[PDB]
């Protein structure tokens, strides 16, 4: 059954039917056992494709909305805003879905440093995606929940993973984006990203055969952000 | 527009 | 309302939410009036994206299925075939949906040579997509219905449109694919494609300012097929 | 694998 679900998740991924990949991997998560690296990754890809489709839609519609505000077409504005809201409803439902799977199933069953950091960082990512479109109280609560999860992931990562580890780097990259895009803090975003990058450069001997390409790519992204932000 | 971890 | 629906179809197209683009354009079609060129095109893009997603999934899953047949993994075969069937169900429902819109709404209200050819060719395309995965009786019935519609479109196109017209060329290209891929007739596919291409070359003075890029692209495809097929 | 009308 667990192997069958993995197989079905992999078929859905090949067919680019990410909804189905999510349903298959959600059933694996629901077994209340430690996921393998492969399963963790399948689950995370599934949801990142599902949410990423709506985030890309959201950003297109919001830009359209911004163009129309500049020309004051209010009939158009009406429909664009109603359409945005609908996509926001979907983003909320999807984030709420994985955040429940994380809280119910994933985080309670996680018993390795690596998996705990991966799931807390995921929790940080999904609150952060809530925060991207949230205003008012919702934005504050999403930002606080994201911050808490990313600090929790950081606490474990600092003690349990080498600074070159791809999940630790991935956490640094996304938490720096969080400080930049949600907390509006370019200075803290830059420090976190720069620290993560310097700490890995200091310990390049910790680079693993399994993930040196993954580490190198994240370190290049940390650098691309720092470029973008300074 | 910042880069986050790819997938 | 009709202008609003068009606008919503265009927002959905920008956001790449093709299901919604379909629902909006289906409501336009349901008004029982001649569609404009823009509306016809929006409707056809909407459904070609919706069906094209499942056709691309179908072809990936079928190739996976073919690999597995060559290695005889029967546990895997079970799941791949069940997954294919599900995608086939979706392809059937989607084709049936537009074929009903064509029969109920589009074709009865169509009163220009161009729109009649466009909708009959569309009917030919959607039966043909049914035929791609059909076996047995279903394949024969889809092939016959496709043939009838493409002959009907051809009859109107031969009398009403110049040989360079993009819908007439588009019809020739797809009907030639039909002869090739469904009727297994490379000789008839080649003749139809070659005839269409020669007739347009003979009358290049009929090329329209509005669609000379569209005609040129189709003529290049007619040539690319002839390359592929000889 | 034949080309049909694009969209």
């Amino acid at each position: 059954d667990r192997e069958d679900l993995v197989y079905q998740a992999k078929l859905a991924e090949q067919a680019e039917r990410y909804d189905e990949m999510v349903e298959s991997m959600k059933k694996v998560a629901g077994m209340d056992v430690e996921l393998t690296v492969e399963e963790r990754n399948l689950l995370s890809v599934a949801y990142k494709n599902v949410i990423g489709a709506r985030r890309a839609s959201w950003r297109i519609i919001s830009s359209i909305e911004q163009k129309e505000e500049n020309k004051g077409g209010e009939d158009k504005l009406k429909m664009i805003r109603e359409y945005r809201q609908m996509v926001e409803t979907e983003l909320k439902l999807i984030c709420c879905d994985i955040l429940d799977v994380l809280d119910k199933h994933l985080i309670p069953a996680a018993n390795t440093g690596e998996s705990k950091v991966f799931y807390y960082k995921m929790k940080g990512d999904y609150h952060r995606y809530l925060a991207e479109f949230a205003t008012g109280n919702d934005r504050k609560e999403a930002a606080e929940n994201s911050l808490v999860a990313y600090k929790a992931a950081s606490d474990i990562a600092m003690t349990e993973l080498p600074p070159t580890h791809p999940i630790r780097l991935g956490l640094a990259l996304n938490f720096s984006v969080f400080y930049y895009e949600i907390l509006n803090s370019p200075d803290r975003a830059c420090r976190l990203a720069k620290a993560a990058f310097d700490d890995a450069i200091a310990e390049l001997d910790t680079l693993s055969e399994e993930s040196y390409k993954d580490s190198t790519l994240i370190m290049q992204l940390l650098r691309d952000n720092l470029t973008l932000w300074t | 527009r910042s880069f986050s971890e790819p997938f």
